[PDB]
């Protein structure tokens, strides 16, 4: 029956929601269900053909004030349901992509639809437009854990050689350790090169 | 004895950056916990961003003066101050951007509704107006090409209010929130019109839960879990604040 | 919410419907597009459809028969022992569906019973959410009997307690 | 606390319950007239009633939970009240039985 | 004797209420967390008991069959103090022990280990049904109906031989309505 | 743009950040008040005067994050607030035991500030710190009993929690608001 593929798709939605919600990291979101979506869209096209057939046959006039009213209303509701299921799935994966944008890309691509890939590009362009405009003195893409300590120990987890910072350098020797201003290394903690606190 | 405390008061009587930071803290705390998107403090945020810019330039200038008496400790306090302050602004803005994500269609409805007593440019920042417009356009393009291209003309609208389920999500106005009953921002309990005496002669505000047709006395200096709509104007006037 | 996935799922559950008219063409609900639906046909329809056909008609096109999940058997089971009851086995979305049913037919008795159920289970749920490790079998059994609605409230509550305990004891 | 001091109140509360849910009075009288007819007509129904435990809850939750959690102090007064009801019907101790919604029990 | 038992009980109450590592009162927290989910027991690590006050562990290991009941009693008192408001009921809490002492293999256990705390390992080959043991007997005399009660701790008990003030030769019977019982299970370890 | 767990509550770290903005009394171990016979603090979130005019062991009041930053070094000692002493905590415990319905009027920051100062200023307490930790623990346990009693009376209408801490509130918030919301939704659904 016409609601079923929508239910399969939103059960998929719920499972990917749980997959994302169980962990602190961004779990790489699962494959876009192109096949179920195409089955739904074909089902919607069939329901559209049924409305077309019926609105043709209202010229022929069979009991239309009730019977055609009922057939039309039911198939219309089937289409509303299928729209709701499709938009619920797409809105969840949109929400997760927005989260990933702010977490990393605004500072696994095969699993997205091409609309979702170019959407993620445009949304990263938007985040960068915000932190590049007014309010620029705040790195709007930065962390939301409050700054507890200004100086921190950090252990170098992967090697990256000599890099400059605002008034000096760090030579990121493997398994060396710094005592350093947190604001001068936060980018490297996010990028996974530095370990502690 | 003859009381003289007023005589002594009339003899004794003979903006600030700290208040701005306190107002920012109040705005952040109220924003985080409320269901509604609260109106943006335009002037306060202009002043705060100016101070962050100037204080950063100051810390730069002193660092150059060190590079080109020499106690580092006040510079450390200045640096971690700007880090803490920038965190508050970051958390505040990111929070209300999330609210704009939730209520993008409702905010569009407030923009479209010519009869509205709220204009979107009262409620949102310039940057939030930009974000709302272009995020709405980009998400709408995504779902148009992906999904709504294939629906009939009955159903291509993304803000359908008449369907079997309403597409426009709005704030849960009667959502429960914790509040602390400040009383008026001045100490002048005599000047507040809504303030009144409770039993035992302690001040309060009475508010009516409209669904239940029940009055409740929000006594000053005590904490309540309340429907947000029921307290909304007391919150607008700072008579209560969200914990 | 329109995009609230647990609401989209709850709307997908099915309720017993009795049709009030002979209507051609709707036989695909009875798995054959080529035949009518007849008056006093008794059929299970999803709630997203049954909600609408029970109001449009005049007599509406459908009457909704009392579902088993709100039968006198289940209501009596609720009213004896709220915390021991396996609501998940009754229906995984019982609270959302009860809210929808109360709204669809204004029913003070069910509103009271479901409120009593929610409150009395909220006590036990908070006990298991508050207790933290330093999973316990007594907790592990209780979380089976929770709805998806209650599982969400439990995860959020328990995560709050766990986060607070973490902050208090780890430097 | 001693059980005897509360026995009378428990008796009259179960009597009020039986008076309220009069299907139990009808059942007692139906059993009695069946047995009288079959005794005279020359096979016998027992002096036993199944009470819906839900009815006793909806009447008085305190007495209901008394039957569940402390039956040694709550079934004897209930059976005394039932026996007195059977005595109040026209012309032996009557016993109780239970059905429905035991929950954790 | 009961003065010394009171001092032992107070010592254990202090162990629960005072023992702390890295800012957490692990036994207060564990006791509360157990009470919320309604399991009335406490799991004690004997490393912590030794570390707190080795005199207590010396008392316990000297004669556990007398000292374990007193520790359980101490746990009940703390349980009430941290979960029931003082002046506005719980069963006797089971004491569970975790240990890392050197194991004795099953075949080496013999007369020198009688009444000692013992640690061992094996495979459970059988598990019997849950028999019922009394924790608390309500008691009365068959003739004069003198009424009393006997609290029981399951570490090695009887009824009294004659009445506590003629009542006949063997006078006491149990009252099962006000007596209290617990599950007991037998396991066979190979 | 806001994480799922920060959507409608504060993290415990954010609660600490809020509490860190409170003033606290310190004994300086540096002198910054210049004699009549060099860098100044030049803050913008809080008052600059006290830090610019410190003298060693003349006690003075500064915002707590600065007091902790100084106490990270030997350059300060943080004076405990008056409530955080053995006799005062014992008075609050007796109040809590004496009044089962009310919460005692400990300041809203009490658990957070106790945690902060026991970890970062363990040597500044006049009282032995093990007793202060014990009595803070007594208070949290008793107040938690009262919390459980209070949750038996959740409503579709409102609730009152006079002297509950910021941290205790924040710990309970994603439960109480959810349950009262769902009771409201059940109740309002019944209305014609
Ligand atoms: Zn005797």
């Amino acid at each position: 029956m016409y609601g079923d593929l929508g239910n399969k798709l939103v059960l998929e939605a719920k499972r990917t929601k749980q997959l994302y919600a169980r962990s602190n990291q961004d779990v790489n979101l699962p494959m876009y269900h192109e096949d179920i979506i195409r089955n739904i869209l074909k089902e919607v096209s069939n329901l559209r053909k049924n409305t077309e057939y019926l609105k043709e046959q209202q010229q022929l006039g069979m009991l239309d004030d009730k019977v055609a009213k009922c057939q039309y209303f039911v198939t219309l509701l089937c289409m509303e349901r299928n729209k709701r299921c499709l938009l619920a799935y797409q809105r969840l994966r949109t929400d997760i992509l927005d989260s990933m944008a702010w977490n990393n890309n605004g500072l696994d691509t095969n699993n997205l639809s091409h609309q979702e890939q170019e959407y993620l590009k445009e949304y990263c362009d938007l985040i960068t437009d915000l932190k590049s405009g007014d309010l620029v003195d705040i790195d709007l893409s930065g962390s939301l854990v409050p700054p507890s300590d200004v100086f921190i120990d950090v252990r170098v987890l992967k090697d990256a050689g000599e890099i400059q910072t605002e008034y000096g350098v760090f030579n990121l020797i493997k398994d060396s350790q710094f005592f350093v201003r947190q604001s001068d290394v936060e980018r490297l903690i996010q990028q996974g090169y530095l370990q502690k606190i | 004895d003859i009381n003289i405390d007023d005589i002594l008061a009339e003899l004794d009587k003979e903006v600030s950056p700290q208040q701005d930071f306190s107002d920012l803290m109040k705005s952040w705390k109220n924003e985080r916990c409320s269901p509604e998107l609260l109106p943006y403090p335009h002037q306060l945020m202009k002043r705060l961003l100016n101070r962050i810019s100037m204080q950063s330039q100051l810390i730069e200038n002193i660092s150059m003066g060190f590079l080109d008496n020499e106690s580092k400790l006040p510079l450390l306090c200045m640096e971690t101050e700007l880090e803490r302050l920038k965190f508050v602004i970051r958390s505040y803005i990111r929070c209300r951007l999330s609210k704009i994500d939730k209520f993008s269609l409702y905010l569009r409805q407030l923009n479209e509704d010519e009869n509205s007593l709220i204009s979107l440019t009262d409620l949102l920042s310039k940057d939030e107006i930009k974000y709302h417009d272009t995020h709405s356009l980009i998400w709408l393009k995504l779902v148009n090409d992906s999904i709504l291209k294939y629906m009939p003309e009955e159903l291509q609208a993304i803000n359908d209010t008449e369907g079997s389920v309403n597409m426009i999500d709005e704030p849960d106005w009667n959502k429960f929130v914790f509040i602390h009953v400040n009383g008026p921002p001045d100490g002048k309990w005599n000047e507040d019109p809504l303030l009144q005496e409770n039993e035992f002669g302690k001040p309060c505000y009475t508010v009516t839960i409209p669904d239940l047709k029940e009055e409740v006395e929000l006594t000053i200096g005590s904490i309540y879990v309340m429907r947000y709509e029921v307290i909304r104007d007391l919150l607008r006037d700072d008579k209560v604040a969200l914990i | 919410g329109y995009y609230d996935i647990d609401d989209v799922l709850a709307d997908g559950t099915e309720f017993p419907c009795k049709f009030q008219y002979d209507i051609p063409g709707l036989g695909y609900l009875e798995n054959n597009p080529g035949r009518p639906i007849t008056k006093n046909t008794k059929l299970n329809l999803p709630l997203w459809l049954a909600r609408i056909l029970a109001i449009v008609g005049p007599v509406p096109f459908v009457e909704l028969l009392p579902p088993d999940m709100f039968s006198t058997k289940v209501m009596n089971a609720i009213k004896t022992d709220p915390v021991a009851l396996d609501l998940h086995s009754i229906n995984s979305h019982f609270f959302s569906l009860a809210i929808k049913w109360i709204m669809l037919f204004s029913e003070k008795e069910l509103a009271n019973v479901v409120s009593e159920l929610l409150l009395q289970r909220a006590q036990e749920l908070n006990h298991h959410a508050s207790s933290l490790s330093i999973t316990n079998i007594a907790t592990s059994t209780f979380l089976l009997k929770l709805e998806e609605m209650e599982k969400e409230i439990y995860k959020k509550s328990h995560e709050s307690y766990k986060d607070t305990k973490r902050w208090m004891f780890k430097k | 606390f001693a059980p005897d001091a509360v026995f009378g109140d428990r008796v009259r509360r179960f009597q009020e319950f039986l008076d309220t849910f009069t299907s139990y009075r009808d059942s007692v009288r139906s059993i009695q007239v069946y047995n009288s007819n079959n005794a005279a007509n020359y096979n016998i129904l027992p002096h036993r009633i199944i009470i819906s435990l839900d009815d006793l809850r909806e009447f008085d939750r305190s007495f209901w939970s008394g039957i569940l959690v402390e039956p040694a102090y709550f079934i004897p007064p209930a059976e005394k009240a039932l026996t007195d009801l059977a005595d109040s019907m026209d012309d032996h101790p009557w016993k109780l039985s239970f059905k429905g919604s035991f929950g954790a029990h | 004797n009961d003065d010394d038992n009171t001092e032992i009980i107070k010592s254990f109450k202090n162990f629960i209420l005072e023992f702390r590592l890295d800012s957490q009162f692990i036994y207060r927290d564990q006791l509360r967390n157990n009470i919320l989910v309604k399991n009335y027991s406490l799991t004690v690590n004997m490393e912590h008991l030794i570390g707190y006050n080795e005199d207590i562990y010396k008392k316990l290991s000297d004669e556990p069959s007398d000292i374990i009941p007193l520790f359980e009693t101490a746990i009940t008192q703390v349980a009430k103090r941290i979960s029931i408001l003082s002046r506005a009921s719980l069963p006797t809490f089971q004491l569970i022990l975790n240990s890392n002492a050197n194991q004795i293999p099953l075949r080496d256990l013999d007369s020198e280990h009688v009444s000692k705390i013992v640690r061992l390992s094996g495979i459970i080959i059988s598990t019997s049904v849950l028999s019922s043991r009394a924790t608390y007997l309500s008691i009365m005399c068959r003739n004069c109906r003198h009424t009393t009660s006997i609290t029981i701790n399951n570490f090695n008990v009887s009824l009294p031989r004659s009445c506590l003030s003629n009542c006949g030769p063997d006078p006491y019977i149990i009252i099962h309505e006000s007596s209290k019982f617990i599950d007991q299970q037998f396991l066979k370890l190979q | 743009s806001l994480p799922a767990h920060l959507q409608q509550t504060f993290s415990p770290e954010e609660i600490q950040f809020i509490v860190e903005n409170e003033p606290i009394k310190i004994f300086p171990r540096i002198t910054t008040r210049q004699k009549i016979r060099h860098t100044r603090w030049q803050l913008i979130t809080t008052d600059d005067k006290a830090l610019n005019n410190m003298v060693a062991m003349r006690s003075t009041e500064v915002v707590l994050w600065i007091a902790l930053l100084l106490k990270q070094q030997s350059k300060c000692s943080i004076v405990a607030p008056q409530w955080l002493t053995t006799k005062e905590l014992d008075r609050k415990i007796q109040y809590e035991k004496t009044h089962p319905d009310r919460f005692s009027e400990l300041p809203w920051n009490w658990l957070v500030l106790a945690r902060i100062l026991f970890n970062k200023a363990k040597d500044d307490f006049h009282d032995p710190i093990h007793e202060l930790r014990g009595k803070i623990q007594d208070l949290r346990e008793i107040r938690q009993i009262k919390v459980l009693k209070g949750l038996k009376y959740l409503n579709e209408s409102h609730l009152q929690l006079d002297n509950l801490s910021l941290l205790e509130i924040n710990e309970l918030r994603p439960f109480i608001t959810e349950i009262m919301d769902k009771l409201r939704e059940i109740h309002t659904a019944s209305l014609t």
